[PDB]
């Protein structure tokens, strides 16, 4: 029950609806909301004349 | 007439012309001019094709 | 270089899918953030 | 501003999109009519959706006679119907116009049982249209 | 409020009549009193006409 | 209306790549939730086909600015949004695959939609006033007859501020006079009537400015 993590996805069955194994990687919002931004990844080595 | 019968009686004078025949023509008239009328009215070129 | 969690918001509305149902509040991303900790943010004009 | 502007917007624009959009609906034109066209979106006025602006005006002194002709078909009156006064005095009269007063002499008619409609029913149903739209707010269109 | 009307609908044909209802000055005014009071008990001293001006 | 699809589908002539110019407005299909299924279909089907470029007509039509996230039918259209924001960067940059999308008023944009390594293109359409009102009205009046005498910059010098297709309505407005007066040439006086019928906005310019 520990390792079933709260709000992660864990099969189902169909007939009876009852666990029938983890699900492993559904999904992460935040890296949603970031890949949606789709932020610049820079370099401090490439910084311009502001050191 | 020549807005919309006119195109389907010989558009190929409109080609010759140079142009293409009109697309589609809107009916501007102040509030209870009645052109609904007009187009009722139209309504007896095909009464089948409206 | 610092290794932190990036977010620059534009006020937009997708983006309010994933913060809340509704978001009343400036709350919703600190959420987001809270668990995150090693996170920065990052505001446009 | 809305829920259905949003959806209401898309529906006018499949509009525009199904009139000259990558195909053309040849062997037959669209004509529409509007009232107000100054809240007329400025695409729908562009060449490629309206193609031509034909507006039609208030009646003139010979339409207006036309249209007091056309309407005076079943009047059972007295050889003293001065049309040309009348229309002298439908001033800036709307098309339907004609027609209320052409009724409304009916109407006169009906009160007293006078079975003809004499030249005075329409001189009395042309004075109470004139008198009844007085509360309109006068504003025709404007074409842009 | 007629002002507040579209225009449109006032157009002959949506409404033909144009009927404007106003309020009762002095004789119409004895007339809502005699009506409302129809049922009302009351004894032959008042003025219906002096209550109406 | 500078011919809103006419550069895209120009592109679409000279290109030798398979082209898919969808309305952005035929994406809320009647099912619920199938819009996003057939939003990534198109990519999908994009990206299989060849080389090819598709076109995303009325970007705005599926590009909002604000969603309203109780009515529903606005949920089930953010979705496809989203949908086309996972499909847009759903390009493995090996795939010859760029569809077009396109709207007539940036103004809504949405930011989602042109974030940086989204969409990498920005033209404007100014109206042409000079430079291009000359060759725009040498291109539309080309298959016209204009007999002997219609000086073609005489209309053009005008500052008549007109817009890509109004100088097609000009031309069409002119065609169709000359249609009323069997004119197999473009008499020079029609091209007053046009000009002057189609540029018909009540401006009404006080002088007293200046």
């Amino acid at each position: 029950i520990t390792k079933l993590t709260p709000t992660t996805r864990v099969a189902l069955r169909n007939d009876s609806y009852v666990l029938h194994l983890v699900l492993p990687s559904k999904v992460d919002p935040l890296v949603n909301l970031m890949k949606v931004e789709k932020v610049p990844d820079s370099t401090y080595d490439m910084i311009g004349g502001l050191d | 007439r020549e807005s919309i019968e006119l195109p389907l009686m010989n558009p190929e004078l409109f080609i010759r012309v140079g142009i293409k025949p009109p697309k589609g023509v809107l009916l501007y008239g102040p509030p209870g001019t009645g052109k609904t009328l007009l187009a009722r009215a139209i309504a007896s070129n095909i009464d089948a094709n409206f | 270089h610092t290794d932190c969690t990036f977010i620059r918001v534009s006020g937009s509305e997708l983006v309010q899918k994933y913060i809340g149902e509704g978001s009343r509040m400036v709350r919703e991303l600190f959420v987001m953030a809270r668990e995150h900790a090693p996170s920065i943010i990052f505001m446009d004009e | 501003g809305t829920s259905a502007d949003r959806e209401i917007q898309r529906t006018l624009m499949e509009l525009l999109n199904q009139l000259d959009g990558f195909d053309q609906l040849g062997k037959v034109k669209m004509i529409m009519a509007t009232n107000r066209p100054d809240v007329l979106d400025p695409a729908l006025l562009r060449p490629g959706r309206l193609d031509r602006k034909i507006e039609i005006p208030l009646p003139n002194e010979q339409s207006r006679m036309e249209i007091l002709k056309i309407h005076g078909a079943g009047i059972a009156k007295h050889g003293e119907i001065d049309y040309e006064a009348v229309v002298k005095l439908a001033e800036g009269f709307n098309g339907a116009d004609l027609r209320n007063i052409c009724t409304e002499a009916g109407m006169s008619a009906i009160r007293a049982e006078r079975d003809y409609v004499i030249h005075e029913d329409f001189m009395k149903a042309v004075r109470k249209l004139n008198e009844a739209k007085k509360l309109e707010s006068s504003a025709t269109y404007s074409a842009d | 409020r007629a002002d507040i009307l579209d225009p449109a609908l006032m157009r002959s044909g949506r409404l033909d009549r144009k009927i404007e209802f106003p309020h009762p000055t002095e004789e119409a005014r004895a007339r809502i009193l005699q009506i409302h009071s129809r049922k009302m008990n009351v004894h032959p001293d008042v003025n219906f006409e002096e209550l109406a001006r | 209306g500078t011919g809103k699809t006419m550069l895209a589908k120009a592109v679409a002539n000279h290109t030798t790549a398979a082209f898919i110019r969808v309305v952005g407005s035929e994406f809320v299909q009647k099912y619920l939730g199938e819009g996003p299924r057939m939003v990534r279909d198109v990519f999908r089907l994009a990206k299989e086909n060849a080389p090819a470029i598709i076109f995303i007509d009325e970007v705005d039509a599926i590009a909002t600015a604000r969603f309203d996230a109780q009515t529903g039918a606005d949920r089930e259209v953010q979705r496809i949004l989203m949908e086309l924001l996972n499909q847009m960067d759903g390009f493995d940059q090996t795939v010859n695959v760029k569809v077009i999308m396109a709207t007539n008023r940036a103004d809504t944009l949405d930011p989602a939609l042109l974030r940086p390594g989204r969409l990498d293109r920005k033209i404007e359409f100014p109206l042409p006033d000079r430079r291009q009102k000359r060759l725009v009205f040498q291109v539309c009046t080309a298959k016209m007859n204009l007999s002997d005498e219609v000086d073609l910059e005489d209309y053009v010098s005008r500052p008549d501020k007109i817009s890509a297709a109004e100088i097609t309505a000009i031309c069409q407005e002119a065609g169709m006079h000359a249609v009323r007066k069997n004119r197999y040439v473009i008499l020079p006086k029609d091209f007053e009537k046009g000009y002057r019928s189609n540029v018909k906005k009540p401006d009404t310019d006080f002088d007293f400015y200046k």
